């Protein structure tokens, strides 16, 4: 998935039972391997500590 | 003609500075310039948005 | 009332009217306007076309595929040779002018696909082979779209624009083409995209032909994807049109 | 830098009722995510970045 | 100063805040009080490390190169590049356009090399370093008059005290440095293509000024670059790839990150 | 501008956001509140768990049959066992608290069906067997819905409630339902329905464990129905918010 | 400055200063004057000595390490801790809390080590000092990139002069330094238990930057901690038992003081 | 800025001290503050003690 734009893409279909899980990543944004290759995650991994809220949006 | 500025302090101490050159480009560098303005990266967009209103109507 | 929605453009003899489009992007927050005297370099005073340099021109069209990598338009190359404002160019040695981007994509309600329309400063392509740079036929394409390739060019000694999706051809990667200014077109949300470009550059003019300031390109995020019997052709049209253009150093016609 | 001292968190996703769709549409769609910086954000300690190395020098 | 978050109380209204449109481009704006009940909390965090001038002020060894007092190479010339250096190179790259002031610190360390001569006495080395302009006629062998510097800018260093350090004023053709050029160098669009094309900020040489003993000694000159009075404008995406050549971004291509074992996994 | 339809619930740190609804209902148009001096029998002071109570609590989801009777909910039953609030009661002989309630449905536009949200106080159940009042465990269910049945219970001599759905259980029309507080989901018009309920009781505060305050309940009054090939599955989820939630009586925990 | 005695003369009375309860836990506070007939005294003696920040303003080596500019071990890495020299140790140990300044003075000197190679030649060494933040990549080998510090402090040294100083900002993300931390690393409470779990300053590594001589030199390297700027909190009674690690407070049990021959007996 | 302090000296005569830094973190430590409160270790108890009562009552 990373090697195609299909690393960005969420997969979601319609299903028998509702409560499955769509995804789950660590919180923080400079370690995880989801945030570190970001705009802000690059940022990060110049500077040693981090402070304040992170936004996320989903379309 | 000696400048007098404020030093970098914590929160919750003057430093004196000479400029012996007239190079000009033999200053120190300006540390204490700290100014930010997200406006042209976020909210590039002409029409202005409300923090609360349907994005599109 | 009035529809957020709805839009209606006029430069020059051209019209352009969209019911649904996503609010117009002004990439730095600055309108494109004429140079000041006081920032001019050349003595010689300009000449300003004014209308007829400044009116919307029509690009060729794409088909989207299910499996397209993506397209891109080295914006000053597609213009080179359309109207007065190809003719000027040629004629002129330095010229300076703002760019209006529109992207139009139309599909049915039941389709389903995202494209990123992005158009990026300075942006320099790196040649397939590391010993080589990139020719100038595959970096430019006049008339013509030049597409990028799902996989990485293969191993070779020639030149070759390397074109795999993810690097976007700058080695960089595609997520944080954010940065730049952009608009996503979204089938179920947006109609299309409207971009305003002020010029920019080191230097107050340059020659067209030699350097390239700025280059459209739209990618597909989520792939497009229908179910059977819809119509299975998509067609995306981009149309420019130039901005407060002027030119200067009058010189005979062709580049060398 | 990851620390066992101060975990982040776990960010999860859910879904809250079944996608419904009508005949003649996919059952399947995408979702992308966009990470941010929040207003309240900030850092310390700028260091050198773990991405970039050269083996050595370029030309 | 960072802003500081404002106290929020439940409430049920029209206002939508979370909801918001991707398509338009314009970066969602909301703080955490809209999403969820929040307490008043006074901030004295300050963006004061972030700042481009303070990210860019600090020296970065750009290139070193090796001259022997005895034998055929006796002085080392290198032309002056930024790009040669992975870490300056990338910091540069953040913005498509720089205009900075130049602070430069030179670096001599000599070592002796193991000959079959014996018995052998070393003066203190004397080092002389020449900056040419564009055009300047170039020294062809270590003895030539080039070596008198009288229209050329030169340091002396004797071994054994602080290193030699020097002022530069913003030197361009251009209002500003461009790190990306997309052009080429004729107009006709055959030759060679990039920021090679505005690539004209001289050559520099160190010579030995005198030799203390008749035994070989190899000395490494080590070139350091510090910005100064930093401006930047129009800023680009992180590289993400190895570098492979100075006069080119050719590369080899990269996957997007480092991959997880599931969508649901914590665990990188 | 602003939608009638689209609404935002921020209640401690749960936030609820539909597009489309019908406008939220205030069951006797008095607004939840904590209890007055003047009226209040006990003299140790309450203590109120504020925020942590006071937050959304989702319930298990069902499944909307073409051919499902009803399901129902006793709202002190079904959050007994959740979270802080759980836990408060089981601590406290004496609490009062308010009700959010919430329903969502969401379905295409080719699917039909109209469901009735109401929120009834003092429903008593009624038992099959006329000489027997009816059990417990068939009463109130914890964790899981209690779903109405087409058909009258048969003939028996055990405890068992009786669940036939015109009767609804209280042995009265299910049309005059509408005198209680309800709000209607047709999947045309309304994709959920909030109602929001003022305390209710003759007793300013009462023991949660053996008295139930108002009991919520779902029935389809048109059945849901749809051409082959649309999505065969349909998922009704409850959220419930307490409201000025107090407590007294601080006690060991459990019920006996 | 201290409190001057007050003059006193003899009385009979219903009150009782000498009198006190110990069970209350309130120190008693009585003069000479109230047990017995004194005289007025003017006292100059200042309690200038005493304060915690004259106490810790004081350089002390922290520790010592040893790198060889030829053969397998190039350069020498140590991370940053307080607690592996005693008496920096004890005296930060008096108070739980901590905030403080750092002052650093890094001494090297240099000792030929001797060798069959003859005839050598030695150019002056010069020593390079690198720290990295946790997470900066390691140097691997001693011609490592991690060598060029662009976003790193570094200070570079030439043998014969003053030793190179730098002044260090309060570094926590706490809001005070904790001398003991009764905690566990993880919520479950099995692993690592100790003060070594907010332990996170960084390591500092240090190389020859070119070699003199063909022979080898072995150089050592010694770190001096001074704190400034001093505040406390908390204080904690004196150790009263030999260390034994430096992440661990685990001790050989201890008498509780020197013994004298009897109660009675004056002599220890 | 000059900013003129007394000096350490005897009882029973001033130094001059500037600035150059602005990190404020690179100033001279404080060795004269000499301010001390037994309050709190000794006499930590609520209800006041006086020096000549009987302590408990
Ligand atoms: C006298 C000895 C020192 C000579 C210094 C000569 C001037 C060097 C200036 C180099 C500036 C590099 C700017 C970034 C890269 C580029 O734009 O080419
Ligand atoms: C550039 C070379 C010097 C690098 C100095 C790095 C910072 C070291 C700070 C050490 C502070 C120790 C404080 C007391 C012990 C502790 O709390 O861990």
């Amino acid at each position: 998935k990373v090697n195609s734009m299909e690393a960005y893409q969420i997969p979601v279909r319609s299903n028998e039972g509702s409560g499955t899980q769509v995804f789950g990543f660590p919180l923080q944004p400079g370690y995880s391997s989801v945030f570190s290759r970001t705009l802000l995650g690059e940022i990060l991994n110049y500077y040693t500590h981090w402070s304040g809220s992170i936004k996320l949006t989903f379309m | 003609g000696a400048q007098v500025s404020t030093q970098k302090t914590g929160a919750h101490i003057h430093y004196t500075n000479i400029n012996y050159y007239k190079d000009a480009a033999s200053n120190s560098a300006t540390r204490q310039d700290f100014a930010q303005d997200p406006g042209k990266f976020t909210e590039p967009v002409k029409d202005i948005m409300i923090k609360s209103l349907p994005a599109l109507n | 009332g009035y529809s957020d929605r709805v839009r209606s453009i006029t430069l020059g003899n051209s019209t352009i009217t969209t019911q649904e489009c996503a609010n117009v992007v002004v990439g730095y927050g600055v309108w494109p306007d004429y140079l000041k005297d006081n920032e001019a370099t050349a003595e010689d005073q300009p000449t300003q076309p004014d209308v007829a340099t400044c009116r919307f021109y029509t690009l060729d069209s794409v088909q989207w595929q299910k499996t397209s990598p993506g397209w891109w338009w080295k914006l000053p190359d597609a213009l080179s040779n359309l109207g007065l404002f190809g003719q000027n160019m040629q004629y002129h040695y330095l010229g300076r002018t703002g760019y209006t981007i529109h992207v139009q994509c139309n599909a049915s309600k039941f389709h389903q696909g995202c494209l990123l329309v992005v158009c990026v400063p300075e942006a320099e392509m790196g040649c397939a082979t590391l010993d080589n740079t990139p020719s100038s036929a595959e970096l430019l394409g006049g008339d013509a779209a030049k597409e990028f390739a799902g996989e990485p060019i293969a191993s070779g000694s020639n030149k070759l624009v390397q074109r795999v999706v993810y690097n976007a051809g700058m080695g960089i990667g595609v997520g944080n083409l954010t940065i730049f200014p952009h608009q996503w077109i979204n089938l179920r949300t947006n109609n299309s995209a409207t971009i305003v470009m002020p010029y920019t550059n080191s230097v107050p003019m340059d020659n067209m032909f030699r350097h390239n300031n700025v280059t459209l390109m739209v990618i597909p995020f989520v792939p497009l994807d229908y179910c059977p019997g819809s119509t299975t052709y998509v067609p995306i049209t981009v149309t420019i049109a130039p901005m407060n253009a002027e030119y200067n150093g009058l010189r005979l016609a062709g580049h060398q | 830098a990851s620390d066992e001292c101060t975990a982040g968190g776990f960010i999860t996703c859910w879904y809250q009722t079944n996608i419904v769709v009508p005949a003649d549409a996919q059952s399947s769609c995408y979702i992308m995510c966009f990470v941010s910086a929040c207003n309240d954000f900030s850092v310390r300690l700028l260091k050198d970045t773990p991405f970039i190395s050269q083996e050595n020098f370029f030309q | 100063r960072v802003a500081d978050t404002v106290g929020t109380g439940p409430t049920n209204s029209e206002a939508i805040p979370a909801l918001t449109a991707a398509e338009t481009g314009h970066t969602s704006q909301v703080v955490p009080g809209d999403t969820m009940q929040t307490r008043h909390v006074k901030n004295y965090h300050s963006r004061s490390e972030s700042t481009v001038e303070n990210f860019l002020c600090r020296s970065a060894c750009v290139y070193f190169t090796e001259y022997k007092n005895s034998g055929s190479k006796r002085y080392a010339e290198w032309v002056v590049t930024t790009r040669q250096a992975a870490q300056l190179r990338r910091k540069l790259e953040f913005f498509t356009y720089i205009r900075f002031d130049l602070e430069l610190t030179f670096v001599i360390t000599s070592t002796q090399q193991p000959s079959t001569t014996q018995n052998q006495d070393a003066q203190i080395l004397t080092h002389q370093i020449m900056y040419v302009p564009p055009g300047g006629p170039v020294p062809d062998k270590v003895d030539s008059y080039v070596w008198q510097t009288s229209t050329n800018p030169s340091v002396f260093w004797t071994e054994g005290n602080a290193p030699p350090r020097m002022s530069i004023p913003f030197l361009s053709i251009g209002n500003a440095y461009s790190n990306f050029y997309d052009g080429w160098s004729d107009f006709s669009r055959d030759g060679v293509y990039g920021i090679n094309t505005l690539n004209s900020m001289g050559t520099l040489y160190a010579r030995h000024v005198n030799t203390g003993g008749t035994g070989p000694i190899k000395s490494t000159i080590r070139i350091y670059f510090k910005p100064k009075h930093v401006k930047a404008w129009i800023p680009r995406p992180p590289r993400l790839c190895q570098y492979e050549k100075a006069k080119n971004v050719n590369f080899q291509p990269s996957g997007v990150t480092t991959t997880r074992q599931s969508i649901t996994a914590m665990t990188n």
